[PDB]
């Protein structure tokens, strides 16, 4: 979308994978969906360096609404779970230096059953603008025709523009049309800031595998569409949760850095391991994600349960990720000629290679005819940064 | 329900060995495209030349009981 | 098998999941299938307290043999990867106070193309017994018929009885019998110490899911067969590897304690996390698995992505595992009436409940009409031990 926003991929926090639709504040007050949760999250986003690392958008997913609209036809928050209102929450998030997001749907209803924005596009866009909301995650549940889907997404895209407020417009437009339509992503880039491609992520290595395989299969149609202002959204980061190994978390962080992905956390910042915090606040990996050139990486090759991905970086640099997809055994050795990396120009005539994940170490200079050998853990990813001749005469 | 679980464990196990019978399975379903009659046979062969390497990968991540539940044999 | 062995489930160490068939010892000498690996594994099984927990059987899986037999028709190891021989390696294992295991096959070849033992059952049986072998894993790769499979397994059992040495005989009989015929588990219990039922494990949560689902499906066939002497082998333990989370490792340890399963580790003892060491050496969980009553646990309840398993223990004690199979969200609460546990007699009229996994804490006394409430992490398991009115001065 040509709104001057999402020039780098959007970084922040979303509550759906960790907290879901928890409406029981009587028995579980610390985990139900309330403004207390988001205010504690906004405190920890500054107090733990999440704001310093680049995460800024404290977004809200489903199950924030009252079951009915008000007498004026506007959306209203739940009186028990959000008594002080969305606008006061937005002011508290802006007072902490962060930005606040919110959720809505093109359909009659949202995905949980809360009221959607069909027939109320201008009204709800103005409501989120008056509340001070800086990001919209606009879902596509309970939509009856794809014409209604496309017209609702375009109507909200123009209606948020008519508010005059800078907003981030996250779409689920190609999410609910892939079983029966090939999406024309030029339209989706024209009307959205980033778009959800494949199905919803969960706390499993299965979802990481399926999302990466679907992205690598359709990479001829979605890579060149991605740029500053429009990104491919492979849902949320699930690092810091219950159902991923450490190598699988490293795989998700490295491949989200390669795919120019919007790094939306879904964890509990009150209860997070220091290792997941150090992985999610890695400077040299977020720098790959927030590369100012903003060109999405792609799968270079696959075979022998090995995947090699590369992303062009700004300033004659490249980012190379290698995945061992073999889920049996130990650290497997992989050797690749660096003349095949970066269309033959990434190491012409010499490139310095610095491994960033799973550990930060330097691997010395490699000439054009040289071969790079590394060891990759199963269900793990070795991510590396490659320089070129554009370096000082000091080494 | 359970017979599907046995058959899908068999199909998942046979490529867990990395035998590359993916080509044999794609050739088998391309042969099954001739069951549709001469009109839709080459339509099925075009739709099975693409979207078949990726779909078995989604089925390889998927649990066999989940495959039977999603196609309607169990839930 | 009335050999006097495997009265408790067998504890030890196999190599197939972590090291597989690495034969390139020039490029990777530290991680190839050589006697240096097993010597270092025995040294760390003594030095790191793995023996003191209960793991003793340092076993060898496939890819140890020479590509051809010798001039006497006997099996022989690889002369480069095993320069000193199997007998000297077994002496090194016995010098540390451990026991050594080895692998063979009923077919013409093993699963890696190495020579099998079809028509060589007695010869290789006396060869292993003279080398000092205390455990045999017998596979079923490259076997032509079910009659040949059954007769070869019976022949190997009778030959290992004829040697006279105390050898724990592990079989892959119902693993290869199930795709064509319903296995007769009384006969398998008659001839084997423990038998592999489902396919080979890998470093994934999906394999744990499929093994547990298959065990819960066929629990009316294989639970009452299991006792002292005869166990059901799911597969090797994979705790300490690259592909499981902490809660999935907790799930595997608690459920292998519930299922009266053999605890064969398959990891790197040179590189293991302290959390995996503390989980694999949990005294109360191993005491649940090594319970002298020998009755295999069973799935009590399944619903709403929740799984309740229970195992009867000695002294009227019970072990209860609760699994949250929902792989999205945070921890989920679960409340169950304790009168539904242990066929109604586990907490009659009262019971003390002690949580053991994922953390050890005392939950206090619960009556017969009481309801137990708990919270389970996603892909995780809460493991509990319950004692009835068979306790004194611990009741105050
Ligand atoms: C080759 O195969 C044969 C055939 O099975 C094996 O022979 C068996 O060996 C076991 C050895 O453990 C024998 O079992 C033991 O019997 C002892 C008493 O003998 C008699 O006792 C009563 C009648 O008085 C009968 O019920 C019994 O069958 C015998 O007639 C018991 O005291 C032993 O119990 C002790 O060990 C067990 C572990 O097995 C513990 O659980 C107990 O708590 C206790 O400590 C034991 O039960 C069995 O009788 C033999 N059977 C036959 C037919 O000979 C060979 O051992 C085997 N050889 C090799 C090398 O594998
Ligand atoms: C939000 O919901 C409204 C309607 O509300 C819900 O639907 C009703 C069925 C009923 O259950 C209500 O109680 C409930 O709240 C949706 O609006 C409907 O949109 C469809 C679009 O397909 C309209 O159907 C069309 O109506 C035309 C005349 O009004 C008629 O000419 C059309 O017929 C042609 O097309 C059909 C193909 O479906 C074909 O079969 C015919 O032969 C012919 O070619 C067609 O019937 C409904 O009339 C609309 N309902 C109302 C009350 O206006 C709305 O789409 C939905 N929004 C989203 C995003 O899902
Ligand atoms: C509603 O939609 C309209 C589109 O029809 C949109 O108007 C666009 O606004 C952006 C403002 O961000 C304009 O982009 C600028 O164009 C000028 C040239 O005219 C450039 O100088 C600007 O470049 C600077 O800023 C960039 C960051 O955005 C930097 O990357 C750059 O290096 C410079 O520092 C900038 O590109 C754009 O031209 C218009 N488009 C049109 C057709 O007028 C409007 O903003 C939308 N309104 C809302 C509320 O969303
Ligand atoms: C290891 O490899 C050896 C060598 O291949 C193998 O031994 C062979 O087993 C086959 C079993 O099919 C034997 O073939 C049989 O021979 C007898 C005569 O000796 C025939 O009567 C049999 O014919 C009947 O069965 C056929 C089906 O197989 C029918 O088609 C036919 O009409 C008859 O009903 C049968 O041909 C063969 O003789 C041996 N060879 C030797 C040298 O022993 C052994 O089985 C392999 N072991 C394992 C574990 O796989
Ligand atoms: C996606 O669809 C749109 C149509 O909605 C295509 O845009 C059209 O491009 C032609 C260029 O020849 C223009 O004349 C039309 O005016 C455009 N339509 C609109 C509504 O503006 C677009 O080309 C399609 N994307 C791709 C990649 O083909
Ligand atoms: C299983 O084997 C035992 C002894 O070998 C025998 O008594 C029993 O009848 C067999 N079961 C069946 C179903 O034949």
């Amino acid at each position: 979308l040509d709104n001057g926003l999402a020039r780098t991929p959007t970084m922040g926090w979303l509550h759906w994978e960790r907290f879901m639709c928890n409406l029981d504040c009587q028995e579980e007050p610390d985990s139900c969906i309330s403004e207390k949760l988001f205010m504690e999250m906004a405190e920890l986003m500054v107090s733990e360096g999440w704001k310093d690392a680049g995460y800024e958008y404290l977004c809200i997913d489903d199950c924030w609404m009252a079951p009915q609209r008000d007498s004026e036809g506007r959306l209203q928050a739940d009186p028990q779970r959000f008594p002080h209102g969305i606008r006061q929450l937005a002011n508290y998030v802006h007072s902490k230096g962060l930005k606040l997001g919110i959720y809505a749907d093109v359909g009659n209803k949202t995905c949980a059953g809360f009221p959607g924005s069909f027939g109320y596009y201008d009204i709800d866009a103005q409501t989120f603008a008056d509340w001070g909301v800086d990001l919209l995650k606009f879902a596509g549940c309970y939509c009856d025709s794809l014409e209604n889907l496309a017209d609702g997404y375009k109507h909200m895209s123009l209606a948020l523009n008519r508010t005059g407020r800078s907003i981030v417009y996250s779409c689920e437009w190609p999410l609910y049309m892939w079983p029966f339509q090939k999406p024309n992503y030029t339209e989706i880039r024209q009307y959205c800031n980033h778009w959800r491609n494949f199905a919803d992520i969960d706390d499993s290595w299965k979802s990481i595998k399926s999302i990466l395989d679907w992205t690598s299969f359709n990479q001829e149609r979605i890579v060149d569409v991605a740029g500053p202002g429009g990104w491919n959204d492979p849902d949320m980061l699930v690092i810091g949760n219950f159902g991923l190994s450490w190598n699988q978390q490293v795989t998700q962080m490295a491949l989200w850095a390669i795919m120019a992905a919007p790094l939306f956390m879904s964890n509990d910042l009150r209860h997070i391991s220091p290792q997941a915090k150090a992985l999610l606040q890695d400077k040299d990996v977020i720098a790959i994600n927030q590369d100012p050139l903003g060109k999405q990486g792609y799968q270079l090759r696959q075979g022998d349960n090995f995947e090699v991905w590369e992303r062009p970086l700004s300033g004659l640099a490249w980012a190379v990720a290698m995945i061992n997809r073999q889920e049996i055994g130990g650290p497997r050795s992989y050797t690749i000629a660096v003349a095949s990396l970066g269309k033959g120009v990434a190491c012409n005539p010499a490139c310095f290679i610095t491994q960033l994940l799973p550990v930060k170490r330097k691997l010395g200079f490699y000439e054009w005819t040289s071969r790079l050998r590394s060891h990759i853990n199963p269900t793990g990813t070795v991510l590396l940064q490659l320089e070129n001749t554009m370096q000082m005469s000091l080494k | 329900c359970q017979d599907c679980i046995q058959m899908v464990t068999d199909i998942q196990t046979a490529v867990r060995t990395n035998s590359t019978f993916v080509q044999a399975l794609v050739e088998h379903v391309k042969e099954e495209c001739d069951r549709l009659g001469p009109g839709m046979a080459d339509i099925c062969k075009n739709y099975i030349s693409q979207y078949s390497e990726i779909a078995i990968q989604m089925m390889m991540h998927m649990q066999p009981k989940e495959i039977c539940a999603l196609v309607g044999f169990c839930d």
